[PDB]
């Protein structure tokens, strides 16, 4: 129902600041359409919350942080849609470029609206996807479960480490099993994704 | 300073640092300075 | 020792306004409309300005007679229209019934009638300065001190010759004052604004010098 | 930073200005590692 | 040594939110010189709070909001100097024009550099000055004590009200026996003030 | 109040006399005029009492001593003078020649007139004075404290030396914030100083 990431639960790390309040609140992201020919999507935050609300207040004016966060990503199809997805949580994810050189900054941070892989098969990492299910991960598939939730502890060297510039990880939607439809069905079925941060901790103003 | 010559001598450091000033001028003087002090990840600032 | 109270200080009661309905000559209307103004007379807004918030229930009489000071009986017709509802247009209109506007009906001939009003404003209490915009002609005006507007007819049906004069006496019970404020100096040019004189007045009458006293 | 809050305000007879000298030191907690030789010299 | 407003310490109001935190930390108003033909100054806060810190971030964003103050102003000046300072903080202080018409916007809310009077004598409001220490005061008297304090509680008819709007009350600094100094001594003797908002509270974000 | 040097008292050494009596008395040095222009002095001790007193009677004619001293300066000068002074005793002082080769005698052992310094930024000994704090030391401010005194035990190598050699140790007095007065006030601030041999010894007459 729930993978813990690692077997922990995130916690506080014993004069740093708790927001607690307001920055422990939902957040929406955009929607995405997953369409029959799409393949793939990431994120890679603490990016993705840089922009948004008080929490990225709070991110932009601190040198320092400590986080963890519990995503939830669900999708909505009817009973006549089949295809499954794969949602994993990958720690420290280092994209490459293909050659006929570094990937533009574009892709290293993505930023609130995702980004598409050129090459799911290898993830863009080169590692094979066969192997992906190493980390933390849920099975949405269509005909079963329509959701899949993952809590992910702060996982990092340094007990603290800027937001602007170590992403502490990435998440990756593939759609493993392509989505087929019958004529007259709704042609792209939407994923949505939502965000909580949990214990976050800022210093150094 | 002191400590600014015998950390040369070492690659790495850390910890607090005290910083204490003292007025030469005259015992009627009489005014008012503002000290203040900004985090690492930040330009001086503007004005006061 | 007594005489001191701020509850006896305001007790006695006075004429707030004098207002005439006047059907007879040129102007043929036949009612008129007073809204209530505490601050009607120099003399008892001075008084008021003493103290910056106040809360108190009112209570009224009206004194009526013809030109003459000859008081035959011929009826009339009190409405008070409580604050934010609509005004009467004319002699007839329909607003001079309703249900919700309280009436007295009370002949010339009869003693004066009186009635008692209650505390009308939203805030705890009124107030008689208002900084800030309620939101320039509207810096410092307390939107919530309206009391009403104590509206008058003669019921006598159409176009007696007789022109009614009538005044309006006010008395404040219950009386209960909030932050002191130090009296006026300058005369007053306007109502509802302190604009005083560019030419100041001094506050003590001159003397000879320094020195000489009488 | 040093800034200046209110002006320098002096009876008379007086010299106009004067001189802030500053003292640097560090707490108990400082620590040092990896000893290396300096260029100093 | 200290004068509480009517003899009360501000207090909360038996949800609205309790900032605390950093914005009851002193701040620190800019320097206002004393000259021997200068009258008068005054403020008129919640305004001159509007603009800065984490306050005015409060203050705009927020619907309705209840506050107290303590305003401390201090006065430099070396022993050759004399004169004597009057210092006053007066509830609903509501200016006028004089004629020779409704006084103009700089006037009412001055900002945190405040504003000169045009006629300290009848403080521009019309009330005689003789009469202001009817209010709570103080006296900067420059051969005694070069310090004046303030504790004014949160006094207005409604439980909480709008920053933009109400200004709860205004202070005064009158120099009501000119400033004289022989020759050669500093021409001017600066005056400074600092604010420390108490038990403030903020509602409706 | 008073500077302990090395956080001890002087102390005997458990056949050597020990006069006590009249060398404990104070002896009170020819009175220094601090200058605008001034820069320095120094003395280095037990040298500025060989030719003074009983002390210098006892001094020349042994040929071993141990000694300890407690010493004082002083500086009057009127409240309208501004400047700073820096006073320290600094053990085993040993000076230097510029070049453009050995200093000469008058330079290493002054006598009771004390000594200007030629280089006082490096003290002439070429380390610099920023660092100087390092020993033994009382800030002589003008506008706070006139007085500044000093303990030094007897700090060398061997128990006993002899005086007219080895000088244990020397004090240095150097304006570090120049003088300034305004015209007409007196144009030198006097400097002296006080010492008194606590705890001496003598051997082989």
């Amino acid at each position: 129902n729930i993978v813990l990431s690692y077997g922990e639960w995130p916690e506080y790390c014993p004069k740093p600041t708790r927001p607690d309040v307001s920055v422990n609140r939902f957040y929406t992201l955009s929607t995405k359409s997953w369409k029959t020919e799409s393949t793939g999507w990431y994120w890679k935050f603490p990016d993705v919350l840089n922009d948004t609300g008080v929490f990225g207040q709070n991110a932009q004016f601190h040198y320092l942080y400590r986080s963890g966060f519990c995503m939830h990503v669900q999708c909505n199809a009817s009973k006549f849609h089949q295809g499954a997805l794969l949602v994993a949580a990958i720690p420290e994810f280092v994209i490459a470029a293909s050659s006929p050189l570094y990937p533009d900054f574009a892709h290293t941070n993505p930023g609130k609206d995702g980004q598409e892989f050129r090459d799911p098969y290898v993830l863009d990492a080169g590692i094979p996807l066969s192997q992906a299910l190493v980390f933390p991960h849920q099975w949405i598939n269509l005909r079963t479960n329509n959701c899949a939730t993952i809590i992910m502890p702060y996982v990092n060297a340094l007990p603290f480490d800027s937001a602007l510039n170590h992403s502490n990880f990435g998440l990756v939607v593939i759609p493993i099993s392509p989505l087929k439809y019958c004529n007259g069905a709704t042609t792209e079925v939407p994923v949505t994704l939502t965000i909580a941060p949990l214990n976050s901790e800022f210093s150094g103003l | 300073t002191m400590v600014g010559q015998i950390c040369r001598y070492y690659t790495q450091w850390s910890g607090s640092l005290k910083v204490t000033f003292m007025f030469t001028g005259s015992f009627m003087a009489t005014g008012k300075m503002l000290i203040a002090y900004t985090p690492p990840g930040s330009a001086q600032p503007a004005t006061r | 020792v007594n005489e001191a109270s701020v509850e006896h200080f305001y007790s006695r009661a006075g004429l707030v306004g004098v207002v005439e309905v006047k059907d007879s000559g040129t102007s043929l209307d036949g009612y008129t409309v007073w809204p209530i103004d505490v601050m009607g007379f120099v003399q008892q807004r001075r008084k008021l300005e003493l103290s910056t918030y106040m809360r108190f229930d009112a209570e009224f009489t009206f004194v009526s007679n013809l030109s003459n000071s000859t008081t035959p009986g011929m009826l009339l017709q009190y409405m008070y229209v409580p604050p934010g509802a609509p005004k009467p247009d004319g002699r007839k209109s329909y607003q001079w019934q309703t249900a919700t506007n309280p009436s007295v009906f009370a002949k010339l001939s009869d003693p004066p009638p009186q009635v008692s009003v209650p505390f009308m404003s939203p805030a705890t209490a009124y107030q008689w300065f208002y900084d800030g915009y309620p939101t320039n002609l509207q810096y410092g005006q307390c939107p919530n001190n309206m009391m009403g507007h104590f509206a008058i007819r003669t019921v006598s049906e159409s176009t007696t010759g007789k022109n009614v004069h009538v005044r309006v006496y006010m008395r404040i019970k219950h009386v209960r004052a909030w932050v002191p404020r130090p009296l006026r100096s300058q005369a007053y040019m306007v109502k509802n604004y302190p604009t005083y004189s560019q030419t100041i007045t001094n506050t003590a009458t001159d003397r000879a010098s320094i020195t000489t006293t009488d | 930073t040093i800034w200046y809050q209110t002006n320098f305000v002096v009876p008379p007879d007086t010299p106009t200005e004067a001189n802030i000298i500053a003292l640097g030191a560090a707490q108990k907690n400082f620590t040092l590692k990896l000893c290396k030789d300096t260029d100093e010299i």
